[PDB]
């Protein structure tokens, strides 16, 4: 079969499927970004700009 | 069949020196770097940027001679000949440090042409392009160290200067100021230089002492033809010998020679990566448990506390004469010395 | 049928699934008496007074080191190159103090590898082959030789040997360095040119015969599966590849000769490691890197500083500070 | 810079009388030093005895005062203590014991006097190297 | 396994070959020394001959400490011997 | 078969060019042996310290008794002229028989006399070549003793007065001594046959070698092999060539060692201190200098709890302190006047150090076998000024380089000899692989 490194070819000439995993990739950014920013906001001290 | 074409057919023509389209880059950089290199290790010092003599012409020799890095306060200038730093004044150029910004522009340029060569050539035989892709190593080592290194430090004058010692400078810089030897990239790109030596002499060897009888004579070389479609040595013995030496033994010729081409490059990757690490000062320089128990702990003693010492003796003993803008005055009072020497 | 002769057959048998033979009747258990003593130490040692000045340095995991830091230390420089046994000792205990599994290991290792160098010989005896792997196997031999014996030997102690660690292999070359300035010894250049040729070699030879392998396989499947184990047809077209790297560089810069070739790559990077192993050796006995310290200086005799000055500048910097309570005179002479 | 009479202008005496070496006797007096003299006072230290080194400073506060070329003509011939108390040729090279020193066996007084005027002019080029070691290397 | 040029053993063991080499060798070697022996070199290229690394009473290294008026610090610098 | 890069195999089966290559190459021996000698002898001056002027032949010859009185000092140098132009000489003579049996001598001796020719499978004429060779070794090794009994004497270091030529005229012959030597470890403080240290046992040893050699040769002109030594070693010629270079790699290795620890038959007066020597030397010279100051050297505490001048061994010896704690087995005629029964003798240390041992010591310490490939004398660091690499450090180098190179030709002979003895030396016969007749492993 395919070598494990080789595995994404499969969308090449499939472009839904190419448009999908495009999908969750974005998703998986904005996702991670809502999660940082979340952990930030719980972590930071906000009473001393200086 | 117009102008272009003429000229791509006289390019590619089949000569003793290959050009190509990509020869139009390579030659005069190439040639311009090499031939910066020796002007300047020859006739060139490095008086007012370094306070140091670098050339035959002053007395020094192949070891100790270089085209040394800018002074510092040059920043990162490009140091164009024509530009506001030398005005076209060619020998205030020289004396500048111009030739080390020649050198390694025209240099990062001709490797660009040199690995353009490879896809070229590579086209026109009919191969894959493997051995460009194995070049991005000395591409990737080149660019972290010569240019992006310097570039998050101060000035070039920190990039390694062009020559046998100064680079045995550069190496010794980096241990006493960023402990470069803890680097886990820099270990892992020791793994690979060494892992690729080894695999060299081992394969060499192998095949060496695996060959077919093909011809008669005490001279086994003889007994090959460039064209004949036998394997000149036996993978099979090859193969039983190792797995009854060492336990297990490469059965793939293509992994094999793939395997070759895989390790040394790596190696030279993470290399680089840690270099880049190194540009921002951000090093592999302590280990935070270690430096804890040891100041609360003055029996605790490992090589690691043992290699720091020595890495501050080199920065207070070598930083007044090797970073000379910075009037670096250390008193023999100040200067660390174990007993008696 | 006769007992000795049976035994004889099973030591020499080409069945066995790793070769023993007789070179591996004294590598088996001197490689098992170094490697169970490293494991064991590298683990629990207590702290070893590597100079002898009552000064112990802690190697082990459990007194606080990690897999970097980690360390079998040198024996005390207090014993010299006396040889210090278990039996040499009133107690285990002070075994430990003194850096006495240091000397077990290296001498089990060493007498190991060097039948591990004669069973390559061996088994290419039984199987038919040519002899001289065993030949490119002397370099790294030889250079193992250099930093645990012939090093020791020449300095007077093997206080002074490589330590069994990855900190310590620094601490060795630092200290090295300030002692020897290896870097400027020609043959520590050839070792650099050794490997670092060897790795270009490495790369240049995979990459080419990769680049040269014939179609097997579709874009589907690995092309290594386009070889199989003991095919007859060489799996790579020599004259394609000779003919990219020969426009390369040029024609006659490239081999059409696999044999010569494939003995250049077992040359080159064997006999920088041989040089370099010979540098070790003969720094040994204190012969010394190209010594350029004010050799240039103007008209009035002003020193004029090189980088050769500079490295000297770093130089003493490790010197000054190395063993840093052991020199009671001025003059580290060993 | 260059080797000009004025660095080559020393102390002859401790009356103030001064001498102009030559270019030749310098570097006649640089070699027969490194002949004789530079396997224990290289750099103008004493490895055998770092306490004492060579420095113009540290000569006018010997005892017969040597920064000056008799003081150090003398000194070659018979060498005593920094405080001139006792004679040491029998540890020290001079031709007083040319018999145990045989390097001094074939040193003539113009030699001496090339020696003597070497030690005097390096720490005017040099500075703080010489006598200074390792420190200034 | 040509391309078409004249072979290196073919021409460097011709006599025409030697007859032109044995003139433009030397003569390259000559311009070589004489671009040094003339002190030419020093000037094209800025290097300090021996006499004029320092002032006479001068131990200071003549330090190029600014990015724009770097020129005009070495020629200060050099006047600072003449 | 052979390529011109190993065209010199091509003599093996070639009996009289082969002897006219080992002719010429003896030649080449006694020339160098001649000429370097001629220029070291145009170079000496005898004001100077031998080991500061890179001799290493006029030493040898020195020891041997020629050309030296009391303390070392050259006293006549016409000797060492002699045994150059003589050595010259007689490399012409080795010249000539060489390039004549090379070129235009008999291609092969077996045919023009059946005494000088051989056939390398000839076990009996292989060991006959051997026996006369052992006899010759013997005489030899006596020619040394007769030196040293009759003809002068040798220099001995430890002759009382600072070392004097000395005719030796008790030789050991006592097996326990001479056989005992080779039964040291070769570790710390024991050093195996490098240890030796007076003239009497080395002239003992070589009587017994001499003998030794002698009986052996003729034994092995009147035996054969017996039948273990048959099946265990390979007869060919290359493989004889691949046991020499084992042994003269083992030689080159034990040489190495005996120029770099040895100071009886490598005299320090000539050679120059060793390292061990100079390390101790140093801790003399400063506790020396620092006792007279008024330093109660035995009673200072150091900065580790150990003394500065002086602790103890292992086993209890009183020693010199810092890192030269290494090289207590460091034995000199300058040093031994203050050895007591416990090590250094405090009391001799306080009142018997001699303004000699003072000098020795200086110069000892300022001559330490330390330097740079281009000649700067002393530490790594050190500035340009001293030219000066010691003897040893240039004799244990060379020969530990020839030594490694010729256990690599050990080896590439040794298993070429195996593989052509057995047919396979040059590759794999294609229809007869072995392994391809063997079971698969798994
Ligand atoms: C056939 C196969 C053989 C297998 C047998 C294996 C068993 C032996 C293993 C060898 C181990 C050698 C360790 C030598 C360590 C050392 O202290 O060796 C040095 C000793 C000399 O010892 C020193 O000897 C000295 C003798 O001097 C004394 O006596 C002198 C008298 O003049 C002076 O007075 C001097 O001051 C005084 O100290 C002192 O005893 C020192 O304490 C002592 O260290 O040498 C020696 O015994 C001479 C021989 C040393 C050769 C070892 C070199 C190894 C080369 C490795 C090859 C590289 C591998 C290549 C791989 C491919
Ligand atoms: C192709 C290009 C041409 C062929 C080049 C071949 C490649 C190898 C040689 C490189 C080229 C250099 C050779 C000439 C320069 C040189 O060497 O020049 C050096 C001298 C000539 O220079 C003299 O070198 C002397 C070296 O000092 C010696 O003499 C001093 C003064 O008496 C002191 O005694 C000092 O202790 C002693 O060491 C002094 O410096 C003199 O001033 C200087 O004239 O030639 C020598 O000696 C003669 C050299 C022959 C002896 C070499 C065999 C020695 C083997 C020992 C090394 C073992 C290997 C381990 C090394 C790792
Ligand atoms: C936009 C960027 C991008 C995209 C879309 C691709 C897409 C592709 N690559 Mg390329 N590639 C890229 C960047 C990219 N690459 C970079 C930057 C490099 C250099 C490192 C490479 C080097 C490279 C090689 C060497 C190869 C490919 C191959 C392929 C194909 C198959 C990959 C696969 O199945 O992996 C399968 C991978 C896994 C199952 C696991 C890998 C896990 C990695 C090592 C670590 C985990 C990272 C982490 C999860 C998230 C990323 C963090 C950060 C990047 C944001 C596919 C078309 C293959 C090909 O050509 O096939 C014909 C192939 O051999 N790529
Ligand atoms: C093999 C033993 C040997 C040893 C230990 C020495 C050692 C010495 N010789 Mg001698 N020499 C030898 C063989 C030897 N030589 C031979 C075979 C020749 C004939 C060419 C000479 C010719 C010779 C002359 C003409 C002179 C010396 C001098 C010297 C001294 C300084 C050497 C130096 O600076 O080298 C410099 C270092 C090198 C050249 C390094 C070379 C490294 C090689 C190429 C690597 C080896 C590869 C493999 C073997 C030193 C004491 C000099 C001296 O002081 O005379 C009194 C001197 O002028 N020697
Ligand atoms: C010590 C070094 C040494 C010695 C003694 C020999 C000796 C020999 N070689 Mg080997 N060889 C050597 C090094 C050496 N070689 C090296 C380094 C190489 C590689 C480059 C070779 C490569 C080589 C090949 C390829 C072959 C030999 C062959 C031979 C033999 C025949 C030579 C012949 O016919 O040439 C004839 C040569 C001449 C007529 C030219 C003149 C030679 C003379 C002797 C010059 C000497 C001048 C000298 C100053 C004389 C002084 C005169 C006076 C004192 C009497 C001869 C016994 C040949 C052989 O084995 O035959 C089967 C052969 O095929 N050798
Ligand atoms: C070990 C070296 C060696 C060996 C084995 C041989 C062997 C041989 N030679 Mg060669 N030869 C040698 C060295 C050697 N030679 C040298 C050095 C020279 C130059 C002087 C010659 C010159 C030479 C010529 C010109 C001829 C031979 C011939 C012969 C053959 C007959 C010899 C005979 O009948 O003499 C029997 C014995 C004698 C005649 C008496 C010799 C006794 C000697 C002189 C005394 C012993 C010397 C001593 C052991 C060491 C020297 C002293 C030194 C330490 C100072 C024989 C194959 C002949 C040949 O090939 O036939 C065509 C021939 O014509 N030889
Ligand atoms: C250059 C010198 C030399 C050489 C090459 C030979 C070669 C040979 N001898 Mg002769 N031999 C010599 C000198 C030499 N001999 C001398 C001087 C004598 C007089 C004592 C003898 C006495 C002699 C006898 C009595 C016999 C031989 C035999 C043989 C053959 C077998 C050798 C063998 O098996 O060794 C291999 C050695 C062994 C298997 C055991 C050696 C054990 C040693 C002592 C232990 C060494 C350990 C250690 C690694 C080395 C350190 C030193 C150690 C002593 C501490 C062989 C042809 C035999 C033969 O066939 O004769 C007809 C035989 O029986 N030889
Ligand atoms: C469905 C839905 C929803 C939900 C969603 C969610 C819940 C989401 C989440 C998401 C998320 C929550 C995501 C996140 C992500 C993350 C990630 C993706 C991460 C990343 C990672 C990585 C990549 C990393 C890596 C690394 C490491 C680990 C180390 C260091 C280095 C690095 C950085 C490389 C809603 C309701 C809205 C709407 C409706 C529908
Ligand atoms: C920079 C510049 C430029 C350019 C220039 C050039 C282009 C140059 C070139 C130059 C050159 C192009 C040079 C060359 C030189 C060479 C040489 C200098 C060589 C040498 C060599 C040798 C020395 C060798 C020898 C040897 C040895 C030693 C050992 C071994 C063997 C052999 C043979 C290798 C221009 C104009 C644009 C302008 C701007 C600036
Ligand atoms: C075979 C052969 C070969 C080789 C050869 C040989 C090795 C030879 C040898 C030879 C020889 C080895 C020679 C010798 C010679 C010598 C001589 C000829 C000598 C003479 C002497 C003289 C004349 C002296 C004089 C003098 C005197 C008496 C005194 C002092 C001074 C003088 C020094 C002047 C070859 C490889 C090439 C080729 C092939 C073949
Ligand atoms: C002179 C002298 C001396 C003496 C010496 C001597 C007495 C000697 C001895 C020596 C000897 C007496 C030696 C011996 C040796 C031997 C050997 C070296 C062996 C060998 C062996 C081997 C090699 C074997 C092998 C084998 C095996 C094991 C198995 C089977 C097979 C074969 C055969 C391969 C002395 C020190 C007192 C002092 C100084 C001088
Ligand atoms: C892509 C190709 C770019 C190659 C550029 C070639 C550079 C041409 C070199 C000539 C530079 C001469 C400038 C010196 C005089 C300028 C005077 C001034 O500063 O105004
Ligand atoms: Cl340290
Ligand atoms: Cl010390
Ligand atoms: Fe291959």
């Amino acid at each position: 079969g395919l070598p494990w490194y080789r595995v994404h070819t499969v969308l090449i000439n499939d472009p839904g499927r190419l448009i999908a995993a495009h999908l969750m990739h974005t998703a998986l950014v904005a996702g991670w970004a809502g999660s940082m920013a979340l952990y930030e906001l719980a972590t930071f001290d906000p009473s001393d700009p200086v | 069949r117009g102008w272009f074409d003429i000229l791509d057919d006289w390019l590619k023509r089949d000569r003793f020196v290959f050009v190509g389209w990509s020869g139009i880059l390579l030659f005069p950089c190439a040639y311009l770097a090499l031939g910066g290199w020796l002007t300047g290790t020859t006739f060139v010092t490095s008086w007012y940027t370094h306070g140091l003599a670098s050339s035959y012409l002053e007395g020094c020799n192949f070891l100790t001679v270089a085209v040394s890095t800018p002074a510092n306060s040059m920043g990162h200038s490009l140091l164009l000949l024509w530009g506001p730093e030398a005005q076209g004044d060619f020998t205030r150029w020289c004396q500048l440090g111009g030739l080390w910004t020649f050198i390694a522009l025209h240099g990062a340029f001709g490797l660009i042409g040199f690995m353009l060569r490879q896809f070229e050539i590579a086209r026109l035989v009919g191969v894959r392009p493997y051995n460009a892709i194995a070049f991005s190593a000395p591409i990737a080592v080149f660019v972290s160290v010569f240019l992006i290194y310097p570039l998050g430090q101060s000035s070039w004058f920190f990039a390694p200067s062009f020559g046998v010692a100064a680079i045995f400078r550069f190496l010794l810089f980096f241990q006493g100021f960023h402990n470069w030897t803890l680097n886990p990239f820099h270990m892992m790109g020791v793994a690979g230089v060494l892992g690729g030596a080894l695999l060299c002499a081992i394969h060499g060897a192998t095949v060496e002492n695996t060959l077919f009888q093909d011809g008669e004579g005490a001279s086994t070389f003889r007994a090959f033809n460039p064209t004949q479609a036998e394997e000149t040595y036996s993978m099979v013995t090859a193969n039983r010998f190792w797995s009854q030496i060492f336990g297990i033994a490469f059965s793939n010729k293509r992994w094999l020679h793939f395997f070759m081409l895989f390790v040394p490059v790596t190696g030279l990757w993470m290399s680089a990566i840690g270099v880049v690490g190194l540009a921002l000062n951000l090093r592999s320089y302590d280990f935070i448990s270690q430096e804890i128990r040891a100041a609360e702990d003055p029996e605790f003693e490992t090589f690691y506390t043992k290699n720091l010492l020595l890495n501050e003796g080199i920065r207070a003993w070598m930083a007044p004469q090797d970073q000379p803008h910075e009037n670096f005055v250390f008193p023999e009072e100040v200067l660390p010395r174990g007993n008696a020497l | 049928a006769n007992l000795w002769e049976r035994f004889c057959n099973w030591v020499t048998s080409t069945d066995n699934r790793l070769y023993v033979g007789w070179f591996g009747v004294i590598m088996i258990p001197t490689l098992l008496a170094a490697t169970i003593c490293f494991v064991i130490a590298f683990i629990a040692a207590p702290p070893v007074d590597i100079d002898g000045i009552r000064e112990p340095v802690s190697g082990s995991l459990l007194y606080g080191n990690n897999i970097i830091t980690g360390a079998v230390v040198p024996s005390s420089n207090a014993i010299g190159l006396h040889f210090y046994p278990i039996w040499e000792a009133a107690s285990l205990d002070e075994w430990l103090y003194n850096g006495g599994p240091y000397q077990l290991i290296i001498f089990h290792f060493l007498l190991g590898a060097s039948c591990y160098m004669g069973r390559q010989w061996e088994l290419s005896y039984r199987l038919g082959m040519r002899p001289w792997i065993c030949v490119a196997y002397s370099a790294p031999l030889a250079s193992a030789f250099a930093v645990f014996l012939i090093y020791p030997i020449g300095q007077g102690s093997f206080s002074d040997g490589m330590p069994l660690g990855i900190s310590g292999t620094f601490n060795f070359m630092i200290v090295f360095q300030a002692e020897h300035n290896i870097l400027m010894h020609p043959f520590h250049q050839l070792g650099v040119a050794g490997v670092f040729g060897g790795a270009l070699f490495c790369a240049m030879h995979g990459s080419l015969v990769t680049s040269s392998l014939i179609r097997e396989t579709t874009e589907t499947e690995s092309a290594n599966y386009g070889y199989k184990f003991g095919q007859e047809e060489e799996t790579y077209n020599i004259v394609a590849a000779h003919g990219y790297f020969g426009r390369l560089i040029f024609q006659y810069a490239s081999f059409n000769n696999s044999r010569s070739l494939h003995f250049f790559l077992a040359a080159w990077p064997v006999v920088g490691v041989w040089f370099t192993a010979l540098g070790i050796s003969t720094m040994a006995f204190n012969l010394n890197g190209f010594n350029f310290n004010h050799s240039v200086i103007d008209a009035k005799g002003n020193v004029i500083n090189t980088w050769a000055d500079i490295i000297n500048r770093a130089n003493l910097g490790m010197e000054v500070m190395h063993e840093r309570n052991a020199h009671n005179f001025p003059l580290d002479l060993a | 810079a260059e080797l000009t009479p004025e660095v080559l202008t020393v102390p002859l005496n401790s009356e103030g009388k001064t001498i102009t070496l030559t270019e030749k006797q310098y570097l006649e007096g640089k070699r027969l030093f490194q002949y004789a003299c530079a396997s224990c006072h290289v750099g103008g230290i004493t490895k055998t005895n770092p306490s004492l080194d060579l420095r113009t400073e540290t000569l006018a506060l010997a005892t017969p005062p040597r920064d000056n070329i008799e003081g150090l003509v003398d000194y070659m011939k018979n060498p005593t203590t920094y405080d001139g108390e006792q004679e040491i040729a029998e540890v020290h090279p001079s031709l007083r014991s040319a018999d145990i020193f045989p390097k001094m066996r074939n040193l003539t007084e113009k030699d001496l006097v090339a020696i003597a005027g070497h030690i005097l002019v390096e720490p005017k080029i040099l500075g703080d190297k010489w006598g200074g070691g390792k420190v200034y290397y | 396994g040509t391309t078409g040029e004249r072979p290196f053993s073919d021409i460097i063991t011709s006599v025409r070959y030697w007859v032109i080499h044995s003139i433009t060798i030397p003569a390259l070697f000559i311009a070589g020394w004489l671009f040094v022996s003339t002190g030419l070199a020093y000037d094209v290229f800025g290097t300090p001959r021996p006499d004029s690394y320092y002032a006479q009473e001068q131990r200071s290294i003549p330090l190029v400490t600014d990015r724009f008026e770097a020129k005009q610090q070495v020629e200060t610098f050099l006047e600072q011997l003449k | 078969g052979f390529a011109w890069w190993a065209g010199n195999a091509r003599l093996i089966n070639l009996s009289g060019k082969l002897l006219g290559a080992h002719v010429a190459h003896a030649g080449l021996i006694v020339f160098w042996a001649g000429a370097m000698t001629l220029f070291e002898l145009a170079h000496f001056i005898p004001e100077k310290p031998m080991y500061e002027q890179g001799l290493i032949l006029i030493p040898h010859i020195a020891t041997l008794g020629w050309g030296v009185g009391p303390g070392g000092e050259v006293v006549d140098t016409f000797p060492f002229f002699v045994v150059g132009v003589v050595h010259l000489i007689s490399s012409a003579v080795l010249g000539f028989g060489g390039v004549y049996h090379a070129i235009r001598g008999p291609e092969t001796l077996e045919e023009y006399s059946s005494f000088f020719g051989y056939d390398w499978k000839d076990k009996n004429k292989m060991t006959t070549i051997l026996g006369f060779h052992l006899i010759v070794l013997g005489i030899g090794a006596l020619l040394l003793v007769a030196k040293a009994m009759f003809f002068g004497g040798l220099y001995d270091t430890w002759a009382p007065g600072g070392g004097d030529v000395r005719v030796i005229t008790n030789p050991t012959l006592d097996p326990r001594v001479i056989f005992g030597y080779l039964l040291k470890s070769p570790f710390g403080g024991e050093g195996w046959i490098v240890s030796v240290n007076n003239l009497e046992d080395v002239v003992g040893g070589h009587i017994w070698i001499g003998l030794i050699c002698i009986a052996g040769g003729i034994w092995h002109i009147l035996t054969t092999p017996f039948g273990w030594a048959r099946r265990a070693f390979i007869w060919s010629g290359e493989a004889y060539l691949s046991y020499s270079l084992g042994a003269l790699s083992m030689m080159g290795f034990i040489a190495t060692c005996f120029v770099w620890f040895n100071n009886t038959v490598y005299p320090s007066e000539f050679y120059g201190p060793t390292g061990p020597e100079a390390s101790q030397a140093q801790a003399m010279t400063f506790l020396i200098r620092d006792q007279k100051l008024g330093a109660n050297v035995g009673s200072a505490q150091g900065p580790t709890g150990l003394g500065k001048y002086l602790m103890r061994s292992p086993t209890g010896e009183i020693i010199f302190g810092g890192e030269t704690m290494r090289f207590w087995d460091f034995r000199g005629p300058w040093l031994e006047p203050l050895r007591g029964p416990n090590g250094l003798d405090l009391n001799k240390i306080k009142n018997d150090i001699q303004p000699w041992q003072e000098r020795r010591a200086a110069e000892y310490m300022t001559h330490a076998p330390l330097g740079s490939l281009n000649s700067v004398g002393g530490v790594a660091t050190e500035i340009n000024s001293v030219n000066f690499v010691s003897p040893r450090s240039w004799l244990a180098t060379s020969h530990f380089v020839l030594a490694f190179f010729f256990l690599v030709g050990h080896l590439w002979h040794a298993g070429r000899a195996r593989a052509a003895a057995a047919g396979f030396e040059k590759g794999i016969d294609r229809e007869s692989e072995p392994v391809l007749s063997m079971p698969s492993l798994d």
